[PDB]
């Protein structure tokens, strides 16, 4: 099932550059990338969690992976 | 929320089952949504550059 809409994607695009409609194929590609991202991130996080000898997914886990494999600091 | 809350929640919960995870803290969904928005935001910025 869809986790991101064409609309919400387009708002994101607009936010970066108000006058710039993105090519549909590029929209699909990006939607696909968001899917791979959620997949890999959550998957890698669950590993970190399981390592904590835990079973509940927590921000801590996702954040740790983002910082380490993506150097994303949020 | 940038991403669709309900299906996101379900999909995260779904990926966890395959990886020893039984539960997930509530705001984890929002966090993932935020991270995904950043992932896409950077690519778009780069693409427009």
């Amino acid at each position: 099932h869809m986790v991101l809409t064409k609309k919400k994607l387009q708002d994101l695009v607009r936010e970066v550059d108000p006058n710039e409609q993105l090519d549909e194929d590029v929209e699909e590609m990006l939607l696909q990338i968001a899917d791979d991202f959620i997949e890999s991130v959550v998957t890698a996080a669950c590993q970190l969690a399981r390592h904590r000898k835990s079973s509940t997914l927590e921000v801590k886990d996702v954040q740790l992976h983002l910082e380490r494999q993506w150097n994303m600091w949020i | 929320m940038f991403l669709l809350q309900a299906p996101l929640q379900r999909r995260i919960l779904e990926i966890g089952k395959k990886h020893g995870i039984t539960e997930l803290h509530p705001d984890v969904v929002s966090y993932v949504s935020h991270a995904t928005q950043q992932r896409l935001q950077n690519l778009v910025e780069k693409i427009s550059e």
